[PDB]
């Protein structure tokens, strides 16, 4: 699963089956690391109008 | 693909099913690849 975003430590309590998480709009906002089983939020990199 | 979803609930009702909501978590994803049309559950006897 490729992407680009800021990875932050997550406050979500994923259940054991659950691997990746979807937000209000059904985009992948949280992921479980395959090596250390921790949950990380994926906020997108800042977007601005110049 | 044979999917087993399971849930255990502490209940105290005597006869019928309790009325409530309980979501079943996925337990086993099983790769069998066979035809299933009929099933039968297994019970245990008590001998004295
Ligand atoms: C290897 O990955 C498993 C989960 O996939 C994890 O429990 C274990 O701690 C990992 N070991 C190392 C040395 O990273």
């Amino acid at each position: 699963l490729t992407g680009t975003g800021v990875l932050t430590e997550s406050n979500k309590k994923f259940l054991p089956f659950q691997q990746f998480g979807r937000d209000i709009a059904d985009t992948t906002d949280a992921v479980r690391d395959p090596q250390t089983l921790e949950i990380l939020d994926i906020t997108p990199c800042s977007f601005g109008g110049v | 693909y044979f999917k087993i979803y399971s849930k255990h609930t502490p209940i105290n009702l005597v006869r019928d099913l309790p009325q409530g909501f309980s979501a079943l978590e996925p337990l086993v994803d099983l790769p069998i690849g066979i035809n299933i049309t009929r099933f039968q559950t297994l019970l245990a006897l008590h001998r004295s």
